[PDB]
Formats: structure tokens, C-alpha cells, sequence
């Protein structure tokens, strides 16, 4: 349904949800650099962009009961950020004890212990609990097994609450199941063949699904009663599903739904049945289900407009000729870009600044002439749809509707 | 007609260079970096992508 | 507010030139300021030794380059 | 009307301005008072300056730096029984402590704007004391209970 | 032990006690609290390690003040008998300063430890 | 001839004299400076020295740069300033020389304490009981 | 700024002029200084007051 | 032996046998951390090496908001040694609001502000202007030397609760106390992006190189 | 006080009895009524002379705006009464 697109030269390598009981669901995502961007879920705009005080952010992990948040910087720090007071509010609470490793992945246990795997090999366990004498201090630096020809670095670590363990996955494939109290290795697996990049579990931790860079997603189990009497994990099932990679995974359960969703560097989205991983009928998603469309056509001049990111390309039919290609540098994150019922007026949308050109076809190339519409350039546009050949309608990012070259609507209950 | 186009594009898109002894950086419009907050730190995300396209794996 | 600049321009330019020549003559010497600058540079380099801090920051930057470069040793 | 409990000189002092509630505080910097407009709009209500003594200084320090249940603050609070309306505080903890006896305390993000507006033009009109007298009485309280309650 | 500000973790405690073992091997440290303050005043100390295990902690935390005046790195360790057995003396020492010699054979591990100490403030 | 016990006190005398001579010395600033301006018409024409509202000759100095409203015994100064800098540098080479003398003399005194030693100068690792 | 001082200078805090002339000539530095008028180094006898 | 005025009203340069930065006296007859006095009326020198505002001054600012009649807040007040000369250049009819959290230097601050009646010291943290409210009103500049890494949040909160409009913000940031292993110009770019996001309009910055390594002074106006 | 704020608001709404006002004013309400009279004269000659004779016997902005209203406003006798009541 909803796309929130940021334009040229910005990424996201981590995000998480916050849903306290009774208030608005919020996304906290990262960019490439040192800001937790708290997005709105109203109209696709970042309502807060907390520049975190330390380093360059590498991973978020929300806390249970959703009042605290952990980010892991690159100088070595792990920063706790308090988020309480509904939306818009973000305050730095504390940074925990520094070290000299690029902190790669974080996960809470409860409101108390933050487990963080770091780029030396070691996974460390900081404590951060109110009213207790060791706040901000770590407790243990458990150490994963290294390799000589390559810097081994743990890419992910999650907590397992039923059997009080932490699962770690690293850059030798060695998925290791550490015990939490007494802080050492319960068991190990050299199951994978290359860098393990993510993993997850279910709500009562009978399963751990790991997935790496050689795309072999496999599922360790603890299902039988004697295996949970021993609380020991087996290397139960394997599955290859992908073409190139996995770079993230997630799982969900209910009493009517239970499935795993994974994705990698081939751009699709693969869904398996969770509790029946060896049995389940998986499903591949198509790489584009363009419910916000990206290419428009028009029957004057038999032409097709195709707008990529911050770039449009127009051609026409007859063979054909790739007529013209425009790039825009003030426009960064593209949106709907609709043409007139004439080969003249092209409106290109961006939720900050949206522009209009008119088009002189001089034959084998076009000529594009910008025209200043400043009410348009200062409003925010989600849909531009061309009522008549000169005047257009515009939706708003604030639930209004106007006419360019005014409109009312009725309210709706909440 | 060969490189004057990208040269004048560079000399309009870059920030200013040291006049005299000291330098001067510009300051962008605040109504640009308010809907897409960071810039991706290329010098470390190229590091993570280099590690994932390591030569040790193939 | 007026800035008449007919006699005021000449008087202000002459007074500014004389006072700027006085304040520039208060300084030592443009030729002899090569030895004093070298002595100050050596005294700073042996008193405020920040080369150790620079090498320490260089080591702290070299220890976090993820080492796809072989650690063969 | 206006209910802003500015503790500036030696104890509490209520602000009787010529405007409306936190919506008018959201219009306050929109009007951009900043001047003789603010100096004519604001006016005093009641300043409960007990003494410049160490005891009154320590009691008002405990009030404005902890749970603000001091006797002078409660006595200035029990002097507006006509509506038991919404007041504008500064600190969240002092606002929560003031919201415990028959009022409606509030402090949100434009309270600091009206507090800037009255810290600029406070000693001109509201207490009547001279600016140098407040600049020295603040030094006295700062050395007395700014030090000795916190430093040992 | 609330006034014991920064005290090291397990792995950092282990690596600084191995580097103080190598320092006692090479005879490049001065041990004891009063000797530590002597070498701090005459300004030779690379860094200071101090044991947060003595019955006053104020027997040692007087050298943090001039250590902060002279910007030297300093760090606590939770065991004075560990300091003693790692420094090479049959009695439990309290503090140990490592003196400065750029022509050592342990210069690089001393400096890596010094960065790991000055990073946690 | 003398001692570590003498040379230490001499070096401390001289080190304190050096640091409170550098307390009265003054050094020239350096390194950079950066002015932040709104984007266009300050990139088109660069910012000159005249942003400072001063004269054009008196901007290279990192010290006092008098503006126009505030702007509107010949060899002895330079020879005493260079002699004072020469004196501080002479103090500094005296510091380094006394440091290396105390270094070698303290090593020569330390070599005769005890220890199962061997010239490679390292000690047998056994703790002094 | 007395607590930030070692045991050796708390020992010899008094007789510093005999200390420094003994250092800058070749003699032997003193050992009591200002603590000599305390109640215990008078109780000791011999060089036991030095120890 | 000859006093010559500086760009800012309150700070002079002593020329003569040697040239050095110098400022006037509020408490006559006595030094406060061991520095030289020059009496030609007495003045007290103040070196760039153990201060940061002084090394910024000898680097050369453009429009410094330290004024000899206006009020200046110092946050991150070290144990004397900078607030003395800030008090001197503010002068008698002004005031300098020193504030400092850690109360082992609090004894030095209390004892020195007893001697000069132009400082007022506050011992609460630099993070709670709600706490050290009730005693400050509408300062005319703020100057920070906080070493804690959330410098922008600290000076932002203290400024827009305390600093009036078109009030100066001058900060001494240090690279390593906020973000080590990344270079100085990169971390100053990051800090000035944080500042401009907190709408303190940054005029100018410099790195104050040969007096003290790897810091920066950022000056700017506050635009509410 | 509230009627003075009402008078200032009504004057601002018009721009968007002075003898009785001065009589009840002299018989912070005084400064508010003075500023209200100054605003009413800003946005009336013999009443202004009686108001000068009453207001000379009694802040800063009210006196400055009364000076503005007086300069907006025989003249030797009015200036003599004003200066003699000031001195």
C-alpha cells in the first residue's frame, strides 16, 4: 500500500517498529549515516531525524515495552535512546562502555540486558537497567572462533527467551548457541558455508532460522520433548530458495497465520510456512507489483514516458526512437509523473517540490521548457491527474485537494 | 563540446575553494534536507558491500 | 550617516594609512620572521608533541578496516 | 487571563498578562512580542518574596529544584480561587507536583517561549525591584544554596 | 564501589595485566601509590593502573586529580592481589605507572592498551 | 662524577624554568579558518578579506585584525625576541641532554641491584620475593 | 594540595633548604624535616627515629 | 610595556620586550592560577595553551559575541582559568554565569567566584536548565566547553531556554570526545549539520591548530 | 483593569470620556489607563489639555506616547501649564 521513497544517495540498513499499547505505530529507520530517522506513518515524511551523538549507526534494536532503543555506532559505542511521550520525541539516555570494535548487531533480552555482536569476533553483553549499580557496564565478552586468513566478524545475534540462550551468526558460517548466564557456549554448528547475515526464531523458540550469503536458509529445531529436556539444538532441515543472496529475514506467528519472509540481493521476497518449513509450499513474490505505477503512456504522438529515480525518459512508436531523456537535480525522490492529453504539459511530482514542463516536438528529439508554477512548487503532491488539457488537479500530503492552472472534501471518522 | 559541459557542471555543483588563505563552504537550503535526512556514508557502506563481495567467496 | 567623502575620504584614507603603517611597524621584521618561526616550530614540536596522538588515531583508524587484506603474518 | 508561576527573585511570582492560554502561547511568538508590546502586555499578580534570608533561599531552592510543595508556593497557589484554571509551569516535575490540588497544570514547548518573554522583561514591571538588586540577589542565592545544598 | 570510576572489563583487564607482566619483565614500570605519584609529578608515566579493592579507595584516588591535570590515561582493576601477582611482588600493590621508553620492545602493545584506556574517558 | 640524585634535581629545576618560560612566550596561530555563507552570490563572487571590514594588507596576520572604525626601539625588539627564543631552545636542548644523562646513569645504577640477568638486557622472570 | 603529594615529600616537607643544598652539593639528604616534632619520632631512639 | 587594543572591547595585546595576549583586572593585585601580571593599571595575561577561548582569539574570530556590557553564560566551566578572563572582559556592570557539573572543581569555582563578584557559579549539571532555572535570565551569549558528546543537544536546550534572540553561540568542540577514528573536518561538518538542524545559524568555524590539537571553535548567531 | 484591556482591544479593532477615564484613574491600573488614553489619542483638544494637567501630577511608554499625542495636538499656555507642573 504505502511507499516512502528517499532519493539519490541514501540507504537503509536497519529499521524497527514501535507499537506501545494504545498509540501510533512508528518506524525508526537508519540511513547510511548518523541519524535515527523516525518516519511518520501519516504521509511519508520523516517527522523526526535524531542525529545520534556518537559514530555512524550500524544497527537498531528496539527494547521490549518499546520505551528504549539501542543503536550501535562505528567508533565502538552503543547508544541508548529513550522514546516516551508519543511520537516526535527522542532523547539520548546514555552511551554504554566504549570499546574498539565497529558494533554490528544488537538485541535486547528484556528491559535489562543488551547483547551486541561486534566486529572483532566477540559478542559482548552490556547491562543497562535502572536502579542497579552496574548500568552502562558490560559483563562478558564471549569470543567466537576466528580464522587466520580473514577477520571474522559476527554479523548478527538474537536472544532466545525460553531456553535462555543467545544465537550468534558470524562470517565463518559458525552458528553458535551460547548460554546466557555463565556466559559461554552451549553448542556450535559449522553448518553454513559463507557469511551468515541474519537469523530469527518464533514466539516460544522451538526453531532458529538462519540465512546467509550463499542463500542456503536452514532451520535448527528443538521440537522433541527430550531435546528440550536437554535444551539442545539439532541441525534439522535445510532449504535453498534463492538466486544470489539473503540479506534479511523475519518471522511471524498467530493462530491463523505463521510464516517466514526473507530477502536478498536479488530483489524479490520469498515466503515460507513457518512451522512446516520442510513441508510448506513456499511462494516467490514478483520483483515489481507496481501498485504505485512508474510508466505512463499517451495516445497523442503515440508516446511513452518512463520515469526512473529522479530521471524521466520519453520515446514514441511507429520501429521506434528513444527520443529524449531528462535528469533533474533539484528533484531527488521521484513520484507520479503524468503527461497531458496532448504532447505539451508534463507534471513531475516530488512531495517537496513538483514541476511542470511543456514539450515542443521538433522531430527526432523533443524540446523541454520549464514553466514556473509556484503554488505547485510549494505544495506537496501525491497524485497529479490532468482533468483538462491545461488545468490539473493535485492531491495533498495534508489531505487537501487543489486545482492548478480550492476543492473541498468531506471528513471521515477515526 | 567534449568536457566543458561536465566541467561547468562540476564548477557549479561543488562547494567553494580556498580564496586567499582560508576556505569557505556553502550552506544549503534547509528546505532540501528536511524530507530525506542523511546522506549515506559511502566510505563505510562501500566497506560492507566490499566484504559481501569478498574475493574469498566467489 | 552622511559619508560626505570629499574631504572626509582623503582624511580617512590618510589616517587609516598612517595608523595601519604604525600598527604594522609595531611588528618585528618580515625578513627576520623566518628564524623566529622556525624556533617557534621546533619549540612547539618538542613541547606539544601531538605526533603521538596523530599516530594513535592512525592506529585506531587502521584497526577497523575489516581486513579483506590478508592477515597472513 | 494568565497563570504562570515564575520563580525568579527569592520565591514564586505569578504572571497576570493580557492574553489567553497555551493557544495564545502558540500565537505568542507568532505575534513576536519581544518588545514594549510584551512590556505592556505582561503585568504582576503576586510575588511571595519572604526574605533574602538563607532559610527562605533554601526553601525556595528545594521548591524550584525538587517537588514544589513549599509553603510559600502553596500560599501563592491558594490565592486564585475563582476558576481553578489551567496554569503554565516550567519543569515537568514541578508541574506534576502542582497538579495535585484543584487546578490544571500544563507545561509544553511554548511555555518556554512565554518564559523567555518574561525573563527578558521581568524586573522592569512585575516585582518593582531594580535590575542590579536582582543581579546581586541571584548571586547571593547562587553562592548560598546553589552551593551548600548540592556541594557539601 | 561507586567512586571507582572507570574500571575495566574482563578482557581488557586481562590484556592490561599481561602488558603489565611484560612491563615487569622488561623493568619499565614503577609500582606503588607514592612511587606512582612521584613519577606522575616528574612526568614520565605512560598510563596508570589502580586497584579498586582497598578498604579506603581514597588511599589511591588522589592521583586521579593530578592525573586529570596532566591528561595521563588512568584505569582501575578490581583486584590488588592480581596487581601484585602481575607486577611481580609478593605483596598486594595498589597502583602502577608505566614509564616512557620509545626504544622498548613492547611499545606497540603499550600504545594499543593506552588507546583502549583513553577511549573510555 | 655527580649522581642520579643530583642530575634529577637539576633537570627538574630546568624543566620548571622551561615550562614557565613558555608560559610567557607567544606562538603564531595557524592551520585554517572557514566562513559559512548562504549558497549563491557568495560562490559567484568569493568572499574576500573585506568580509572582516578591515584593511587589505592587515589580514594575513592571525592575531589582532583591527577594523576600520577601530583603526581610524627599532632593532632592540627583534634582537631581544630572537635571543629569548634562542634561550628557550637552549633550555630545551639542556633538558634533552640532562634527560639522556639521567637515563644512562639510572640504567647503570639499576644494572647492579640484583636479578638473574644476561646480556642479550633482560631479566629472568622470577618475582622479587 | 597536601594530599596530592607522596610519602617522601610528606617526610621531608620541613627541612627543604638543607635538602636542596645537600642535593646540589654532594652530601646526604635529611630524613625528618617537619615530622621530627611529632610525638613518635621522639619516642624512638637512635636511627630508629629515621625509620 | 605598551598596551594595544584588540578587535573585541575588553582584550588587549601587550607589546614591548615580548608580544602576548592580555586582559584587564576585576580583582586587582592577585593572579588566580599562577599567570603573569603586567601593570602599566594592572592586567593579567592568559595563554592560549591551557585555555580554548584564548587560542580561538589568537586564531582570530570575526564577530565575537563576548561583550563588555552584556551577559555571558559559560557552560563547561573549568576550574577557574577561563571564566576569570571572561569575567574580566565582561566587566563590572555585566555578569558571567559559570555552570559546572562535576563538583571536585566546584570548590575552585566557589572560592574564585567569592573573590570576583562578576561571576556567579552554578553547580548543577549542564543538562538540566529546568534545575538551574530560577537564577538566570536572558543571557546575551553562551560559550560552551563541554566534553560530553551531546554538545549540540546541550547548547541547544540551554540556549533556547536561556539565550535571547540574536544571541551569540560560541562552542569549543573536540573531535575525540564525540567521534574518534574519523578525521577532524568530517566531524566538524557533522557537528555543524547538527547545529544548523538545531537552527543556530553558524557564522564561522576554525580549528585552532598549533596551540592545541584537534579541536574547533564554532561561532554563530541564534535565530529564533 | 479588564475594562482597560477592553478599551485597548476596542481601539485596536477600530484601527484594524477621557476626563472620566483620568478622573477614575487618579481616583498598575493608573499606568494601564494612561497607556489606554495614549492609544486612544493615537489611533480631542480641551479634554487632552485636562488630561495633560491631570497626568503631569502622576509609565515610560505612557509618557512617551503622551508626548507623541501632545506633539500631534494658547499653545504657549498649554506648554506653560505642562512645564510648570513638571518643574
Amino acid at each position: 500500500e504505502m511507499v516512502i521513497e528517499g532519493g539519490k544517495d541514501r540507504s537503509i540498513e536497519g529499521l524497527c517498529w514501535s507499537n506501545v499499547n494504545g498509540e501510533s505505530l512508528r518506524l525508526f529507520s537508519i540511513g547510511g549515516s548518523t541519524v535515527v530517522t523516525e518516519w511518520d506513518l501519516a504521509t511519508g515524511l520523516p517527522l523526526r531525524n535524531y542525529d545520534c551523538n556518537s559514530g555512524v549507526i550500524w544497527s537498531i534494536s528496539i527494547n521490549d515495552s518499546q520505551d528504549k532503543l539501542s543503536v550501535g555506532c562505528d567508533n565502538g559505542t552503543v547508544v541508548l535512546i529513550d522514546i516516551s511521550g508519543g511520537p516526535g520525541v527522542l532523547e539520548h539516555d546514555t552511551i554504554l562502555m566504549r570499546q574498539e570494535a565497529r558494533v554490528l548487531t544488537l538485541a535486547w533480552k528484556k528491559d535489562d540486558f543488551v547483547i551486541g555482536g561486534c566486529s572483532d569476533g566477540r559478542i559482548r553483553i552490556w547491562s543497562a537497567q535502572k536502579n542497579d549499580e552496574n548500568m552502562g557496564r558490560l559483563l562478558h565478552t564471549m569470543k567466537v572462533d576466528k580464522a587466520k586468513k580473514e577477520s571474522t566478524l559476527v554479523w548478527s545475534v538474537i536472544y532466545l527467551p525460553r531456553t535462555d540462550q543467545i544465537a550468534s551468526g558470524d562470517s565463518t558460517g559458525s552458528i553458535k548457541f551460547w548460554d546466557f548466564q555463565f556466559a559461554t557456549l552451549n553448542q556450535s554448528f559449522k553448518a553454513h558455508d559463507a557469511d551468515v547475515l541474519c537469523l530469527t526464531t518464533d514466539t516460544d523458540n522451538n526453531y532458529v532460522f538462519s540465512a546467509g550469503v550463499d542463500r542456503k536458509i536452514f532451520q535448527f529445531s528443538q521440537n522433541t520433548n527430550k531435546s528440550q529436556k536437554n535444551n539442545r539444538w539439532v541441525n534439522s532441515s535445510n532449504r535453498l530458495l534463492h538466486g544470489n543472496d539473503i540479506r534479511a529475514i523475519c518471522a511471524y506467528q498467530s493462530k491463523g497465520a505463521d510464516f517466514l519472509v526473507s530477502g536478498g540481493v536479488e530483489k524479490t521476497l520469498v515466503i515460507n510456512s513457518l512451522t512446516s518449513f520442510s513441508n510448506g509450499n513456499y511462494r516467490k513474490m514478483p520483483t515489481v507489483e507496481p501498485y504505485s505505477k512508474n510508466v505512463l503512456v499517451n495516445k497523442e504522438q503515440r508516446l511513452v514516458v518512463s520515469w526512473s529515480e529522479s530521471t524521466v525518459k520519453i520515446w514514441t512508436m511507429g520501429n521506434y526512437k528513444l527520443v529524449c531523456k531528462l535528469t533533474l537535480k533539484d528533484d531527488q525522490n521521484i513520484s507520479t509523473c503524468s503527461l497531458s492529453p496532448d504532447g505539451q504539459v508534463l507534471v513531475v511530482g516530488r512531495p517537496s517540490t513538483t514541476k511542470v514542463f511543456h514539450l515542443q516536438p521538433v522531430g527526432n528529439k523533443l524540446k523541454v521548457t520549464k514553466l514556473d508554477n509556484d503554488l505547485l512548487l510549494r505544495t506537496s503532491t501525491k497524485l497529479v491527474k490532468f482533468i483538462d488539457n491545461s488545468k490539473i488537479v493535485i492531491c495533498s500530503c495534508e489531505d487537501d485537494v487543489f486545482i492548478v492552472d480550492e476543492v473541498e472534501l468531506l471528513e471521515v471518522t477515526s | 563540446i567534449k568536457t566543458k559541459k561536465r566541467k561547468t557542471l562540476k564548477n557549479l555543483r561543488k562547494d567553494s575553494v580556498k580564496r586567499g588563505k582560508f576556505r569557505v563552504q556553502l550552506l544549503s537550503t534547509t528546505q532540501d534536507s528536511k524530507t530525506l535526512p542523511p546522506k549515506k556514508e559511502s566510505s563505510i557502506i562501500r566497506s560492507k558491500d566490499r566484504w559481501l563481495n569478498r574475493k574469498a567467496l566467489n | 550617516e552622511g559619508t560626505l567623502t570629499d574631504h572626509e575620504r582623503k582624511y580617512l584614507n590618510k589616517l587609516i594609512k598612517r595608523n595601519s603603517q604604525n600598527l604594522r611597524s609595531w611588528d618585528l621584521e618580515e625578513e627576520v620572521r623566518d628564524e623566529l618561526e622556525d624556533i617557534q616550530q621546533s619549540i612547539l614540536k618538542d613541547t606539544v608533541s601531538t605526533a603521538n596522538t596523530d599516530r594513535s588515531k592512525r592506529r585506531r583508524f587502521k584497526r577497523k578496516q575489516f581486513k579483506e587484506d590478508i592477515k597472513e603474518s | 487571563y494568565v497563570l504562570t508561576e515564575t520563580s525568579a527573585g527569592y520565591a514564586l511570582l505569578k504572571a497576570s498578562d493580557k492574553k489567553i492560554y497555551k493557544s495564545s502561547s502558540l500565537i505568542q511568538d507568532l505575534d513576536s512580542s519581544d518588545k514594549v508590546l510584551k512590556e505592556f502586555k505582561i503585568a504582576a499578580f503576586s510575588k511571595f518574596n519572604s526574605a533574602a534570608n538563607a532559610l527562605e533561599e533554601a526553601n525556595s531552592i528545594i521548591e524550584g529544584k525538587v517537588s514544589s510543595q513549599l509553603e510559600k508556593l502553596l500560599e501563592e497557589i491558594k490565592k486564585d480561587k475563582k476558576s481553578t484554571l489551567i496554569v503554565s509551569e516550567t519543569k515537568l516535575a514541578n508541574a506534576i507536583n502542582k497538579l495535585g490540588l484543584n487546578f490544571n497544570v500544563v507545561s509544553d514547548a511554548v511555555t518556554l517561549d512565554i518564559y523567555r518573554a518574561i525573563k527578558e522583561y521581568l524586573p522592569e514591571l512585575l516585582p518593582g525591584m531594580s535590575d542590579n538588586d536582582l543581579s546581586k540577589m541571584s548571586l547571593g542565592l547562587a553562592h548560598s544554596i546553589g552551593r551548600h545544598k548540592l556541594k557539601f | 564501589n561507586p567512586k571507582a570510576f572507570p574500571l575495566a572489563d574482563a578482557a581488557l583487564t586481562q590484556q592490561i595485566l599481561d602488558v603489565v607482566q611484560q612491563a615487569a619483565n622488561l623493568r619499565q614500570l614503577k609500582k606503588g601509590a607514592n612511587e606512582a605519584t612521584k613519577t606522575l609529578n616528574r612526568g614520565i608515566s605512560e598510563f596508570i593502573i589502580m586497584a579498586a579493592d582497598c578498604e579506603p579507595i581514597e588511599i589511591l584516588l588522589h592521583l586521579p586529580l593530578l592525573c586529570e591535570d596532566k591528561n595521563v590515561p588512568y584505569v582501575f582493576v578490581p583486584s590488588r592481589v592480581a596487581l601484585g601477582r602481575a607486577c611481580g611482588v609478593s605483596r598486594p600493590v595498589i597502583a602502577a605507572s608505566i614509564t616512557t621508553n620509545d626504544a622498548s620492545a613492547i611499545k606497540t602493545q603499550i600504545y594499543a592498551v593506552k588507546d583502549k584506556i583513553e577511549t573510555l574517558l | 662524577t655527580q649522581d642520579s640524585n643530583y642530575v634529577r634535581t637539576l633537570r627538574q629545576i630546568e624543566l620548571k624554568k622551561l615550562e614557565k618560560g613558555a608560559k610567557q612566550l607567544m606562538f603564531k596561530s595557524s592551520g585554517n579558518h572557514t566562513i559559512f555563507v548562504d549558497s549563491r552570490e557568495k560562490m559567484n563572487e568569493f568572499t574576500p578579506e573585506k568580509f572582516f571590514n578591515t584593511t587589505s594588507e592587515m589580514v594575513n596576520r592571525s592575531e589582532n585584525r583591527l577594523t576600520k572604525d577601530q583603526l581610524a626601539p627599532k632593532e632592540s625588539l627583534d634582537k631581544k625576541k630572537l635571543k629569548k627564543f634562542k634561550q628557550v631552545k637552549q633550555h630545551l636542548q639542556r633538558e634533552t641532554q640532562l634527560k639522556q644523562v639521567q637515563q644512562r646513569m639510572d640504567a647503570q645504577r639499576e644494572l647492579l641491584k640484583k636479578g638473574s640477568k644476561k646480556k642479550i638486557f633482560k631479566w629472568k622472570k622470577q618475582r622479587k620475593r | 594540595s597536601l594530599a596530592k603529594s607522596p610519602a617522601s615529600t610528606i617526610q621531608i616537607l620541613g627541612a627543604e633548604k638543607a635538602l636542596f643544598r645537600a642535593l646540589k652539593t654532594k652530601h646526604d639528604t635529611p630524613k625528618y624535616g617537619l615530622l621530627y616534632h611529632a610525638s613518635l619520632v621522639g619516642q624512638a631512639t637512635g636511627k630508629n627515629k629515621g625509620k | 610595556v605598551v598596551i594595544e587594543p584588540h578587535r573585541h572591547a575588553g582584550v588587549y595585546i601587550a607589546r614591548g620586550k615580548e608580544d602576548l595576549l592580555v586582559t584587564k583586572n576585576m580583582a586587582p593585585g592577585e593572579s588566580v592560577y599562577g599567570e603573569k601580571r603586567i601593570s602599566v593599571v594592572e592586567y593579567r595575561v592568559w595563554n592560549p595553551f591551557r585555555s580554548k577561548l584564548a587560542a580561538g582569539i589568537m586564531g582570530g574570530l570575526d564577530e565575537l559575541f563576548i561583550a563588555p556590557g552584556k551577559k555571558v553564560l559559560y557552560l563547561g566551566a573549568a576550574s577557574g582559568t577561563s571564566v576569570s578572563h571572561v569575567s574580566d572582559v565582561v566587566g563590572p556592570e555585566g555578569v558571567v554565569y559559570a555552570v559546572e557539573f562535576s563538583h571536585r572543581p566546584g570548590r575552585e569555582l566557589i572560592s574564585m567566584a567569592k573573590k570576583r563578584p562578576n561571576i556567579i557559579p552554578i553547580i548543577e549539571d549542564a543538562r538540566h536548565p529546568q534545575k538551574y532555572r530560577m537564577l538566570i535570565g536572558m543571557v546575551d551569549c553562551v560559550f560552551a566547553d563541554v566534553a560530553q558528546p551531546d554538545q549540540a543537544r546541550i547548547i541547544a536546550l540551554n540556549s533556547h531556554m536561556f539565550l535571547k534572540d540574536q544571541g551569540g553561540v560560541v562552542i569549543s568542540i573536540k573531535a575525540n570526545c564525540i567521534d574518534s577514528t574519523v578525521d577532524a573536518e568530517t566531524v566538524f561538518a557533522r557537528e555543524v549539520q547538527k547545529l544548523r538542524e538545531e537552527r543556530i545559524k553558524p557564522l564561522e568555524q576554525l580549528t585552532l591548530e598549533p596551540y592545541e590539537r584537534d579541536h574547533c571553535i564554532v561561532v554563530g548567531r541564534y535565530m529564533r | 483593569g479588564g475594562l482597560p484591556v477592553l478599551y485597548a482591544q476596542e481601539t485596536l479593532i477600530s484601527c484594524t470620556e477621557h476626563g472620566c477615564t483620568e478622573l477614575t484613574n487618579v481616583r498598575a491600573s493608573p499606568q494601564v489607563q494612561n497607556k489606554l488614553l495614549l492609544v486612544i489619542g493615537s489611533l480631542e483638544v480641551i479634554l487632552h489639555s485636562v488630561m495633560p494637567i491631570f497626568t503631569f501630577m502622576g509609565p515610560a511608554l505612557i509618557k512617551n506616547s503622551k508626548g507623541n499625542e501632545k506633539e500631534e495636538m494658547h499653545v504657549p499656555r498649554h506648554r506653560r501649564v505642562k512645564l510648570f507642573s513638571t518643574l
